[PDB]
């Protein structure tokens, strides 16, 4: 069998993409800072039983290039023989890289594996890697490439959620990220990003906006209609989706993820690896799924994905305490809700990235620890953590606290 | 290798100076067309440009018809299966290898184009350095290879591109085959150069060689993008402005397409921006490899077979009577100046005939020759017509409250209400009025001309002319044969639409005609459709998706809907005079209803759509509750081929029964009267052209028509002719 | 446990970089290509079943941007529930991939999973990502980065390995290769690319010199000469390596590996995933491995990791049938020799990069298929495929013929 459990899970606080606070630090250093913090947790560990660290990152390109999970492991000075290894599967990459990691434990061949991921979008923005998808026509016209954002007013449409629906969701993400941080869920888990003095450079996430209200989110313009209608893929979409006559554009930069900076690490290891090196479970990866839907709505694959890694674990939603969904958009989020009948109790609980940002390749890794403190803080048993991913993808990964 | 016994098309001519004249004269033709005598002629020519290079100095590609060059071979492109797309790539790689090693021979090449240079003409005086045009009236210059479902394989995606970059080239030249006037096409860049008269152009274009070697002698015949600082205008696909925007190319192609299944504007889009990646050479190979891909498919010889032979074969006179002569028109008497009297008024004096446009009053008479005052103000301000000839032409208009105003006139074009009883008078107040000899055309939608003819005593003279309104933008003329009417007026008729530059067909009298008839059933499948529960978006998507113009609920508000009803009406009192019961159309129950709620229409005010001050607005919210919209799914493709089998079907049923002659006047007749999808290439080519998951021909498309009668009524059983 | 099996492997001919027959063929073309071969192999197959598909890839930017393996999941008609992750592990990538997919179908959580690379490096040239390891000063100046033919040099002045050496090896290369063509050892893995009509484009290896002299590979340059000179990076090697005096430049471009452009596919599953697909296994995935070693030489990885995977089997050096390591290098094959000692007759039986070729991203999961084969041709038992990584990692991979 070889179980894997999950013995850390820490992230940086996440960087606004305007005046930044993070814009001036390396995606390298982000990475680099969580690890010395993971020394300063166990500096007796040795690190030579640690046989790779995977991170996630949507754009490997510049500062984000040439394996920055090997530059990683190299600049930290973690034992040559650590491996790293970088991998891109949108925005579930930085769960995709626990999941990995978690599956090489339970394989025998690795014992003790770092994962997580990194993504700075102020210095590497969305798109910097360019892909066949969108750029290469024959590509493009087949697969009828419609952007994420038109493809969540999509879901909107369908399932009729009204831009005060979507707002109002985003209100709660901004109450509860506010709530969570003022009361201290997150001051053992979000590390501070200092420079090479030991000079503070943040330590909160600075995209949130505690004093959002219904009124100002309802004075915001519809992001995605400029793009929609002078690159005709509104027209696209309801090709394929041909009984929906119109689409309502109600995602704005307010009920939607902010684009921000950050990394996040956790490390995974065997029963045996942890006992060996005097580390405490904190919680068992129990099942991990991915599949997928239609990839012109592009975000509808967390309900397939979630509903694959319960049936894996022989669970039902009614076993699982904790739903942690990415807020890429605030539709998707109430679609994943209507789909499977999700307790608004249990959804999202400490807020997401509408309020604290969606730094791509470090998503997935973030929101699993956010689900790991949270299950030890309530002394509640499974979470389950799924991501909507572009291209009709979903993932989805239950964990039990231990 | 520059070749594949053939004529030499091709005449050499070096004079004193070092400069070659080419001079292309085939002699099994009028016109310079890329066959096999070309590729062989212009194989030996560049051979002797490289051999001779020594004692060269320049070269002036020129040619003797009254065309520059037009396009390839549409006889051998049409014959093309899957298992020759080897031939055909090696063939276009031929024709590409001679033109680029005429273009890097190191010396200028300077086009000197007389005529129209269209297709592979242009490719050819693209690879030139140097192009010089007459400003000659006629002279037509572009790429339309795409409107017969091909591309420019002999280059011309991949040098538009370097010349314009991708995005002005596709938009601009490649994605519609625009074709472009000599001013034109120097305005945009195709033509570097103007001369008055075609004796200019080659002094011009030896003078220019002269000039050019002078000036410039380290880059003569160097093109732009065969130096090392070249820069594609607008970019290439990796630099981040064109990478950019490049992801909603295709988004905005599949909104101008609404989803028809058309290949060739996609390839010509891959082909571009491919070919932008990689070097010149390189990326005209990947030109060469999407052009086999459309030419061995089956929707390039749908196009082919209609746009190119069905369209000759009707030029031609396939359907005019065999026997008769010429009989000229001195003046023509339109009756009725509404939206048809006045625009049949407008091209028959845009053709230069003397027209009386007699309305009831000469202020609704003014009102039909304001229609050409609107279209000749129009014209004006967009500097297409301006010196007099808008204004002469629109002198020749007299208009009239006067039945006796009418004299002199031997071809009347009857333009008013569609009703027998006034027809039978009209006609009847102006047959001695008129000519004797004179033609008696009637333009009628529905009722049979036979039954018209009964007003006139000449009834020999009597002929359908229908129209399509708007009657200056619609290119088919509907010509309807009474039983009484001779083969001469049929003759004087055919002449007629000719003349005006319209396209005709002919047909014998029956109930609903030809276009009428057909794209009944058309609208008839939707309105049945939304009865039987169908989503009314997804009768709309399907009808776009199929390659229509307009979709069907939305030209079913056109065409008023009470229209429609009195149509039905008029049939049912076919079959119950005749004794037989009535099968009744299920489509006449969405009618009555939509009738029944007030809505029929946007002449009314709301039909399927709602309007708001001559602005269509979405579909009508009431639409789904009142059909309960939902309760059927069926697939989107049953739904388009629903659509297209019922008018194919009833297409082949015009064709037993008589009413069309040929298959020409059956899928030209579609495709300019009704809308009929182009990638078709026709009602009747549907049938041998169709491709589904049954295979490909007549077979496939009987397979799949029992399939769809099978689980959607017994009308979609293909007749006897069929099987 | 879940065993995993390798059921398929099949690759590309390898275009050279100059006037190369696939420099015309998008990346994503080369994949789609070999998943249509995979269909024509087993048309009958349920596609759903396959969870995941992981394509390595070192540069992914531009045709190989934006997750090239989920587009070769879309455009080419698989399942939409089929997956698709990009992963960088340097030149081992493709044989990353085949390692997470065969501990992705041990963990249980996934049945059936298509592994492989993708390097087109005529259109897409090394080192087009960037990255922090060469482009970041601080990054740079720290971890000491000498280039990896530098390195490979210094391997061959340490081991005593002389230019007549490495060019003997290289001229064994081109002889083994040329032997498995003719010999037919490569016509059933080897599918020929070919164009939207069905028109050849390639069907061999075009990169091939199969008439190489030792004399002509006498009259080539040293390559990395004006690059060790010119950079300063010979005096950052001997900084580390004190103990050397000077560098010996043996490595030209006639004992080095070939650039070139390349796709390979590998299907992994368990014995229930294949038997219930009526598929036959052809080898099983033994163990595997991750190392490394000093990331100054950057290329003596192999001989820790091939230990590691080793000792983690229960093998020796004698267990082993045929080795296969990857010819960027002759000295660094000569090097992996001569630590453990390994038959010449043992390894690279059917010539390697040096002759073929070396896209990047696909290489592991070429010559991994290239020794399912051979294992059968030879009805040998066990290979040990392995590579040498860019920053001085390795991963060994073990497989046993069935």
């Amino acid at each position: 069998s070889e179980e894997a459990f999950i013995y850390e899970a820490i992230r940086t606080p996440r960087g606004k993409q305007k005046n930044g606070s993070l814009h001036e630090v390396k995606p390298l250093s982000l990475v680099v800072g969580l690890i010395d913090e993971l020394r300063k947790r166990h500096p007796d560990l040795d690190e030579n039983l640690i046989s790779d660290v995977i991170l996630g990152c949507v754009s490997p390109v510049g500062d984000q290039g040439g394996d920055i999970a090997r530059a990683a492991v190299l600049a930290s000075g973690m034992p040559v023989t650590s491996g790293g290894v970088q991998l891109n599967r949108f925005a579930a990459s930085g769960l995709e890289a626990v999941n990995t990691a978690a599956q090489k434990v339970r394989s025998g061949w690795d014992d003790l594996v770092l994962a997580g991921g990194v993504e700075s979008m102020s210095r590497v923005p969305m798109g910097s890697d360019g892909g066949a998808m969108g750029l290469d026509p024959a590509t493009n016209y087949d697969v009828m490439f419609v952007p994420q954002s038109i493809g969540a007013d999509l879901i909107a449409t369908i399932e009729g959620f009204s831009r005060e629906d979507v707002d109002a969701y985003a209100l709660r993400s901004q109450q509860k990220a506010a709530e969570a941080w003022s009361g201290g869920y997150f001051a053992k888990s979000v590390v501070p990003v200092r420079d090479q003095n030991g000079l503070l450079i943040l330590d909160h996430d600075e995209h949130m906006r505690p004093d959002t209200t219904k009124e100002g989110l309802a004075k915001l313009k519809p992001a995605f209609e400029g793009l929609a209608a002078l690159g005709g893929f509104d027209d696209v979409a309801l090709q394929k989706y041909h009984w929906v006559e119109k689409i309502n554009h109600v995602h704005t930069g307010g009920n939607s993820s902010g684009i921000v900076d950050g990394a996040a690490l956790v490390m995974i290891g065997s029963a045996a690896a942890g006992k060996l090196q005097g580390l405490t479970p904190r919680a068992r990866i129990v099942a991990t799924a991915t599949s997928g839907a239609d990839p012109v709505i592009m975000l509808t694959g967390p309900t397939p994905a979630t509903r694959k890694v319960l049936d894996r674990a022989g669970l039902t939603v009614d076993d699982i305490d904790l739903f942690e969904l990415n807020e890429a958009f605030a539709s998707v989020v109430l679609k994943f809700q209507k789909d499977l009948n999700i307790p608004d109790e249990k959804l999202n609980v400490n807020g997401g990235a509408i309020a604290m940002g969606h730094p791509l390749g470090a998503t997935g890794a973030m929101i699993l620890g956010t689900m790991v403190d949270e299950l030890e803080r309530r002394n509640a048993r499974r979470a389950l953590i799924t991501l909507c991913i572009g291209g009709g993808m979903g993932v989805a990964t239950i964990i039990e606290r231990v | 290798s520059h070749h594949h016994m053939p004529d030499n098309t091709i005449q050499w001519d070096k004079d004193a100076d070092g400069i070659v004249t080419l001079t292309m004269d085939d002699p099994s033709g009028s016109t310079n067309v890329m066959n096999e005598a070309y590729i062989e002629s212009m194989g030996k020519a560049v051979d002797r440009l490289v051999a001779e290079k020594d004692s060269i100095t320049g070269v002036v590609v020129a040619s003797a018809k009254k065309t520059f060059f037009a396009g390839g071979d549409v006889k051998t492109m049409i014959q093309a299966r899957p298992e020759d797309a080897g031939d055909v790539f090696n063939t276009v790689e031929t024709i590409k290898r001679q033109l680029r090693t005429l273009e890097t021979l190191g010396k200028p090449v300077v086009a000197a184009i007389n005529g129209a240079a269209l297709g592979g003409g242009l490719e050819i005086a693209l690879a030139c350095h140097h192009r010089i045009a007459a400003d000659v009236k006629g002279s037509q210059l572009g790429l339309p290879e795409v409107t017969l479902g091909l591309l420019p394989g002999g280059g011309g995606v991949t040098r538009t591109v370097r010349m314009f970059g991708i995005q002005n080239a596709f938009v601009s030249v490649l994605a519609q085959g625009t074709r472009f006037k000599p001013a034109k096409a120097k305005e945009i860049g195709l033509v570097d150069e103007l001369v008055a008269t075609v004796e200019e152009l080659v002094p011009a274009a030896k003078a220019w060689i002269k000039e050019e070697l002078k000036a410039n002698p380290d880059g003569a015949g160097v093109q732009p993008w065969d130096k090392k600082g070249y820069k594609m205008p607008g970019g290439t696909p990796s630099s981040p402005g064109l990478a950019a925007i490049l992801p909603s190319f295709p988004s905005n192609l599949r909104k101008q397409l609404k989803g028809a299944p058309m290949p060739a504007p996609r390839a010509i889009l891959a082909a571009a921006v491919e070919g932008a990646q990689v070097d010149f050479d390189t990326a005209s190979r990947i030109e060469s490899r999407y052009f086999a891909s459309l030419v061995t498919g089956q929707v390039a010889k749908n196009m082919m077979q209609a746009f190119f032979f069905d369209l000759q074969a009707i030029n031609a006179g396939g359907s005019r009577p065999e026997g008769i002569g010429k009989t000229p028109i001195k003046r023509i008497g339109v009756l009725g100046a509404g939206m048809m009297g006045a625009g049949i008024a407008y091209v028959s004096a845009k053709a230069g005939y003397e027209v009386v446009l007699k309305d009831v009053s000469l202020e609704a008479a003014a009102k039909g020759k304001g229609y050409s005052e609107k279209l000749e103000a129009k014209a004006l301000e967009r500097g297409r017509t301006t010196q007099e000839r808008s204004d002469a032409l629109l002198a020749r208009i007299t208009p009239t409250a006067d039945a006796a105003d009418f004299k002199g006139v031997d071809f009347v074009i009857e333009a008013v209400f569609e009703n027998q009883e006034l027809k039978h008078k009209v006609f009847g107040e102006i047959e001695d009025i008129v000519e004797p000899n004179a033609i008696l055309g009637s333009n009628t939608s529905t009722l049979p001309i036979t039954g018209l003819a009964t007003g006139v005593k000449r009834q020999e003279d009597f002929i359908g002319i229908h129209f399509f309104s708007p009657v200056d933008k619609m290119p088919l003329v509907e010509i309807i044969k009474g039983e009484k009417t001779s083969d001469e007026a049929l003759a004087r008729v055919f002449d007629y639409t000719l003349a005006i530059g319209k396209t005709p067909i002919v047909v014998n009298d029956s109930r609903g005609f030809f276009t009428s008839r057909v794209i009944g059933t058309f609208v008839n499948e939707a309105l049945a459709m939304l009865g039987e529960g169908v989503e009314p978006a997804s009768i709309e998507q399907a009808g776009s998706q199929a390659g229509y113009p307009a979709p069907p609920l939305q030209l079913s508000d056109e065409l008023n809907l009470e229209l429609m009803h009195k149509i039905a009406v008029a049939t049912r009192k076919g079959v119950e005079d005749a004794g037989g019961t009535y099968q009744p159309h299920p489509a006449e129950a969405v009618v009555e209803k939509m009738i029944e709620l007030g809505r029929s229409g946007r002449l009314k005010g709301a039909g399927f759509y709602e309007y708001a001050d001559g602005k269509r607005s979405g579909l009508w919210p009431g639409l789904r509750e009142t059909f309960k919209s939902g309760s059927s799914q069926p697939p989107l493709q049953d739904m388009i081929d629903r659509m297209l089998f019922a008018e194919a079907l009833e297409t082949q049923k015009c064709l037993d029964e008589g009413v069309l002659t040929s298959t020409a006047d059956a899928n030209i007749g579609s495709i300019m009267g009704i809308g009929f999808p182009p990638w078709t290439g026709g009602s009747a080519q549907f049938i041998v052209g169709y491709s589904g998951p049954a295979g490909t021909g007549k077979a496939a498309f009987v397979a799949r028509a029992r399939e769809l009668a099978a689980a959607y009524g017994d009308r979609f059983l293909p007749p006897e002719s069929l099987l």
